[PDB]
């Protein structure tokens, strides 16, 4: 939601990191993307892809995930 | 009976040892669900009366390692840690009972040639007392109550503790 | 005492005593070099043991003559012990 | 075990039988070759698959073939 | 038949001998007569002294037994070596000189096993023997 | 922005899909 | 009970319990007569 | 002279050596719980676990991630308990897989014998870890390694 505003400046985050082996330096080093917890920055381009498709809110992505779970079932 | 036999056919490994959908599994899960309803009532009491020390204090990452850090940049509270350790006590008791059961107690994993207990059915006979029937009735009731409590909490929006208190009539707190 | 399945071994401690004396008595030979002080190897080892027992919990420091004296004395003692067992059991 | 087979191109040289570290191949009587003998594989359960029989074979492509199949203790040559 | 009272070639012992699999599954034996006391090489490793007369030896593998037999036949001139297989039941079997004569020379009585009535070029194709019980021969 | 109720609905659908996956795995194993 | 606790509740499960149970059950299955 | 065939069997895959067949070696091995005579498979496991959890507590306590913390000893004990549970699971799966249900009268090579052994090992291991935890928590020498 904060990437669709300034996509050329915001780094897209893939998912959060929860590793009980990280030290405080590692947590601080990985806390980026404007979030407040260690994260991975996506390199798959799914952000750009979905933005182009027409996804704007997190609710759109959540609805898509629900539909794909239903389709897998 | 038909379901039990077809499961025994499908998964001989679990059914032969008593695991899976069996009367033994039903009895054990009823035991655990009754103990869990009691645990929920006790935690409701303690939280309402403030008996949990430093309940809202966030555990220090420097002291308790990275495990003290939660998923989204949050910290586990002292109350959550205390309740988790309370569960750890009974979990160690559980592992010890499963691996080295008392001679008189029922065993979690039944022997290969064990005789399954008769499936009670809709309701076992009403044998009032400390009897294998009353145990099963109350275990089924407690398991159903656990599911009902969770679903009431999610639907009505109240906490599980709040729902338990409301049901009991606010006697707990 | 059987050293193997059916082979007996005497295991005489007098062999140990004799080998210890055989290595230690020559060790008394004094030397004026700093390592020994003025005394021999065995006497220097005894003196170091006493000195570092007086300061019990602090190990002899690296560079102290104690370590070198210990190593040399025990190398010679073990060599003499092996030779004495050889003599007592094969040439005995 | 491995499947060992013999074909009519056999000339009865017997080198396949002599080369086998086990005792899997033996000479039997035959009329299709000048030597009057043909190789046979009665004890195929003892075969290890070394293909020494195949190596010691003089006919254009082998008269004896070893097809490696299911593995057992004897086939794998496991002394333990 | 095998006589279990035949002495052994006064071996000094080794770590290459048979193991628990010999007591559990199969243990092979080889018996041979020697005209004098020679020194031979164990198939497991090391040297042993064969006795004047009958010698019985225990091994874990038929290949080891037959390697020892080949050594006796070539290095020495001993060709009366017999090989047996013993199960834990004690059911000794006779294997090597099966028909009393070595397989390298034809003998009347043997039945051909595994013989095919064409060259290898006449084998069928897996496509032809697919989804069928036919054999590629 | 994604609520706990939304995550719970997702988890329920995931559990249904897991049950169906176990069924398919059994049917394929046969 | 918020969603922020789910990572800490699950990662140990998915990474130590699920693998341990799967390995034990698979061991029992593969070594079974 | 000192190295001979094992059990006077020249063709077994073993040699009789001082380390393998000396009087001290035989006495030690025969007096260890795994071999002592008379012990039930449960008592063998009890002694072995008592011995093993005790030394398990130390490495975790003095080299674990929370070793420079106030909770180093409790963390070490809890990691010891976790490893003990994992090893008890290993023992249980090994017993169910290796030993069939035939009854050889609790010889430690039976289903029942191994079940008793693993139960005793779990109990003794947890007990020994707890005993080491108590001793370390109450004795300064053990907390400082003599410093
Ligand atoms: C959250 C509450 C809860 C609790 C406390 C339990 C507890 C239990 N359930 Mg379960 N159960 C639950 C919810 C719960 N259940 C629900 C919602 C359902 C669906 C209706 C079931 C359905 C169900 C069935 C059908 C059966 C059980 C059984 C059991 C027992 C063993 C399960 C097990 O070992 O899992 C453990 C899994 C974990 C993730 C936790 C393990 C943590 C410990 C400390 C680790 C040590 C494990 C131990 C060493 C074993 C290792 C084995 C491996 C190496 C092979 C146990 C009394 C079985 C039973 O009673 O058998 C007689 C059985 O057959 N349950
Ligand atoms: C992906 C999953 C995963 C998870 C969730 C963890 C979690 C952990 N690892 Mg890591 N680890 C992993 C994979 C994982 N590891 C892998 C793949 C390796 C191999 C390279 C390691 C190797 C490793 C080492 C070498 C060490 C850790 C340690 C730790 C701990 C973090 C540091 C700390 O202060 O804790 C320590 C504080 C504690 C209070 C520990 C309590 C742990 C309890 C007892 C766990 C419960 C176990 C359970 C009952 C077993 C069930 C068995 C069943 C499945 C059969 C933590 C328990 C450190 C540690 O201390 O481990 C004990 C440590 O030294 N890990
Ligand atoms: C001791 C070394 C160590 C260990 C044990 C771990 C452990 C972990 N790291 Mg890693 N990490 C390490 C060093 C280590 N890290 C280092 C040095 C760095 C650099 C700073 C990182 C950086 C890092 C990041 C940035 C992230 C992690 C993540 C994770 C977690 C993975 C989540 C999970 O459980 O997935 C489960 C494990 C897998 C899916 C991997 C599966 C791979 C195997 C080989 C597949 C096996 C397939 C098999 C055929 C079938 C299954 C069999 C089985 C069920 C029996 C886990 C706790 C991630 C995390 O927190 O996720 C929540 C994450 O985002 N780590
Ligand atoms: C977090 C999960 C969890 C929880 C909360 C419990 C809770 C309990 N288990 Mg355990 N149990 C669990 C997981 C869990 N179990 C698992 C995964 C298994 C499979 C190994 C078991 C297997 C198991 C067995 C086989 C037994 C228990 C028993 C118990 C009780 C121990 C404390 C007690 O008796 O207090 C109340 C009693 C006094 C204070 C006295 C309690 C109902 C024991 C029990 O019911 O004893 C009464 C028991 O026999 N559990
Ligand atoms: C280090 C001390 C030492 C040394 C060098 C020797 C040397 C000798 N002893 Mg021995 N011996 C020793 C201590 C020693 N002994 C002790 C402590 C005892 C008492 C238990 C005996 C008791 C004893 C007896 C009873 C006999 C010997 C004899 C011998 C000879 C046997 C062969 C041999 O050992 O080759 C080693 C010789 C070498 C030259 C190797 C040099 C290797 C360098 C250092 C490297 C040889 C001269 C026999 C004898 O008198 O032979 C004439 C004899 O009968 N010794
Ligand atoms: C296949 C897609 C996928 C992948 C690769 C991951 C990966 C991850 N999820 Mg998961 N997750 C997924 C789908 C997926 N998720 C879905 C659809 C949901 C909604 C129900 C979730 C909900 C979810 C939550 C709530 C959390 C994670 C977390 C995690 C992390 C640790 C693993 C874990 O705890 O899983 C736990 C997963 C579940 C309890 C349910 C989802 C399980 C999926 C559907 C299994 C799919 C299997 C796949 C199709 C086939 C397997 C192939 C086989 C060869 C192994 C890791 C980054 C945790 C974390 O720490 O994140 C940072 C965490 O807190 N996930
Ligand atoms: C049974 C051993 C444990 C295997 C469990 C494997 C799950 C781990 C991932 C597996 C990856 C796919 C390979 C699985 C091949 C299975 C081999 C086999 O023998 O299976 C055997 C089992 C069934 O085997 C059962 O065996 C019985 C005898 O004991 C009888 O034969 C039953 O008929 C038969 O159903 O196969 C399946 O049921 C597999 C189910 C499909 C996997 C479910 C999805 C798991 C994915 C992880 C879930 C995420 C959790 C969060
Ligand atoms: C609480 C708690 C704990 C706990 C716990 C535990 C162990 C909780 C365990 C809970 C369990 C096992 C719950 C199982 C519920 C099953 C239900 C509701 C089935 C319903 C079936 C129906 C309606 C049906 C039906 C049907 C109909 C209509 C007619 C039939 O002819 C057909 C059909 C079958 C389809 C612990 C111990 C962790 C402690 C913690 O501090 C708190
Ligand atoms: C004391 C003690 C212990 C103990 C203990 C024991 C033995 C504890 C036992 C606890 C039990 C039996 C709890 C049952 C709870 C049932 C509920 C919440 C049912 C809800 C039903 C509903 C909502 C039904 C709804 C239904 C209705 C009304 C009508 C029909 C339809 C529908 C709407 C679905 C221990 C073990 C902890 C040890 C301790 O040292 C001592
Ligand atoms: C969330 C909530 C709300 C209120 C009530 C309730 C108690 C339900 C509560 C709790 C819910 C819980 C605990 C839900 C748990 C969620 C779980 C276990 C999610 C996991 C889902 C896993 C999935 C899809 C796995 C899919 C795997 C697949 C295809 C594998 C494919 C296959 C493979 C790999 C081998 C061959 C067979 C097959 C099937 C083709
Ligand atoms: C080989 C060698 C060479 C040089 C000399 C050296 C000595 C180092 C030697 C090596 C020696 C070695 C390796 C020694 C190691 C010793 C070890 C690991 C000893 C372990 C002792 C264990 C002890 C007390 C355990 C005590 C446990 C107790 C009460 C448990 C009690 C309990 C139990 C079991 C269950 C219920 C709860 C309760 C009552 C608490
Ligand atoms: S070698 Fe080839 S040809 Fe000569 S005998 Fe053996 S099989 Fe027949
Ligand atoms: S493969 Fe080795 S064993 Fe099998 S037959 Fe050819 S040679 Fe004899």
């Amino acid at each position: 939601e904060q990437w669709v505003l300034n996509p050329l400046k915001v780094k897209p985050v893939a998912h959060a990191i929860w590793d009980p082996h990280f030290g405080q330096p590692a947590v601080k080093a990985f806390t980026k993307g404007g979030v407040f917890y260690p994260v991975n920055i996506a390199t798959s381009g799914v952000y750009h892809w979905w933005y182009t498709i027409g996804m704007r809110t997190n609710n759109d992505l959540y609805a898509g995930s629900l539909f794909l779970l239903f389709l897998s079932g | 009976t038909n379901a039990i036999e077809e499961f025994a056919e499908s998964a001989p490994e679990l059914a032969s040892r008593g695991l899976g959908v069996t009367t033994n599994a039903e009895r054990w899960n009823g035991r655990h669900a009754m103990f869990g309803i009691f645990a929920i009532v006790m935690t409701a009491y303690f939280k309402g009366h403030g008996l949990i020390p430093d309940a809202e204090k966030i555990l220090d990452v420097n002291q308790w390692g990275p495990l003290a850090s939660a998923g989204q940049g949050q910290g586990i509270t002292n109350e959550r840690a205390i309740i988790l350790i309370a569960h750890v006590h009974v979990l160690v008791v559980s592992v010890l009972a499963a691996f080295a059961p008392f001679q008189f107690q029922d065993t979690l994993v039944k022997e290969k040639g064990y005789t399954p207990e008769a499936p009670a059915g809709i309701i076992p006979p009403f044998k009032t007392g400390l009897t294998p029937e009353a145990e099963l009735i109350n275990g089924r009731l407690a398991m159903l109550g656990v599911i009902s409590i969770i679903m009431a909490s999610i639907f009505t929006g109240n906490s599980v503790i709040d729902v338990v208190n409301l049901g009991l009539g606010k006697i707990l707190f | 005492f059987e050293i193997s399945d059916g082979v007996e071994f005497d295991l005489n401690p007098l062999v140990l005593a004799i080998s210890f004396l055989g290595w230690s008595l020559p060790g008394l030979l004094p030397s004026n070099i700093p390592l020994y002080g003025g005394k021999g190897l065995t006497t220097a080892l005894f003196a170091e043991i006493g000195e570092h027992l007086q300061t019990f919990p602090a190990p002899p420091p690296i560079g102290d003559p104690f370590w070198v004296i210990l190593f040399i004395w025990h190398s010679g003692l073990f060599a003499t012990m092996i030779f004495g067992t050889i003599g007592y059991n094969g040439y005995g | 075990s491995h499947a060992v087979k013999v074909y009519d191109t056999c000339i009865g040289c017997t080198q396949c039988v002599r080369a086998c570290p086990c005792d899997v191949l033996e000479m039997v009587s035959w009329d299709g070759c000048k030597a009057g003998q043909i190789a046979s594989a009665p004890r195929t359960e003892d075969c290890i698959g070394c293909k020494r029989c195949e190596t010691a074979c003089p006919t254009d492509f082998l008269s004896v073939r070893v097809y490696l199949g299911g593995e057992t203790t004897r086939s794998m040559g496991l002394a333990y | 038949t095998l006589n279990l009272q035949i002495p052994s070639p006064t071996f000094e012992g080794s770590t290459g001998g048979w193991l628990r699999a010999a007591e559990v599954e199969e243990k092979y034996a080889i018996t041979w007569t020697s005209g004098k006391e020679q020194v031979f090489e164990m198939p497991t490793g090391g040297a042993a002294i064969m006795r004047k007369g009958e010698n019985l030896l225990y091994l874990a593998r038929k290949e080891q037994c037959l390697a020892l037999g080949t050594q006796l036949k070539t290095g020495f001139k001993i060709t009366d070596y017999k090989i047996y297989r013993i199960f834990p039941s004690g059911e000794v079997q006779y294997l090597h000189p099966k028909d009393g004569v070595f397989p390298e020379k034809v003998n009347a009585g043997r039945i051909g096993v595994g013989n095919v009535s064409h060259s290898i070029g006449k084998n069928l194709n897996p496509s032809q023997i697919k989804f069928t019980n036919k054999s590629f021969n | 922005m994604i609520s706990d109720t939304q995550i719970f609905v997702a988890l329920i659908l995931a559990l249904v899909s897991l049950v169906l996956a176990i069924r398919l795995g059994t049917a394929l194993y046969q | 009970m918020t969603a922020a606790y789910l990572p800490s509740i699950l990662v140990p499960l998915i990474g130590l319990i699920f693998p341990g149970f799967v390995m034990g059950f698979a061991f029992i299955y593969i070594e079974q007569e | 002279q000192f190295v001979k065939p094992y059990n006077d069997d020249p063709f077994v895959g073993n040699l009789a050596t001082p380390v393998s067949t000396s009087s001290f070696t035989r006495s030690f091995l025969s007096n260890l719980p795994a071999y002592r005579s008379g012990l039930s498979p449960l008592l063998r496991g009890l002694e072995i676990g008592m011995t093993h959890g005790y030394f398990l507590v130390g490495p975790f306590y003095k080299l674990g991630p929370l070793r420079n913390s106030d909770v180093a000893l409790i963390s070490g004990l809890f990691s010891s308990i976790g490893l003990i549970i994992i090893l008890a699971a290993c023992l249980a799966i090994y017993g169910v897989v290796s030993f069939n249900e035939d009854d050889n009268t609790d010889s430690l090579q039976t289903s029942r014998g191994w079940k008793q052994f693993t139960s005793g090992w779990l109990v003794g291991s947890i007990g020994g870890a707890s005993f080491a935890y108590i001793l370390i928590s109450n004795i300064v020498f053990l907390q400082t390694s003599g410093l």
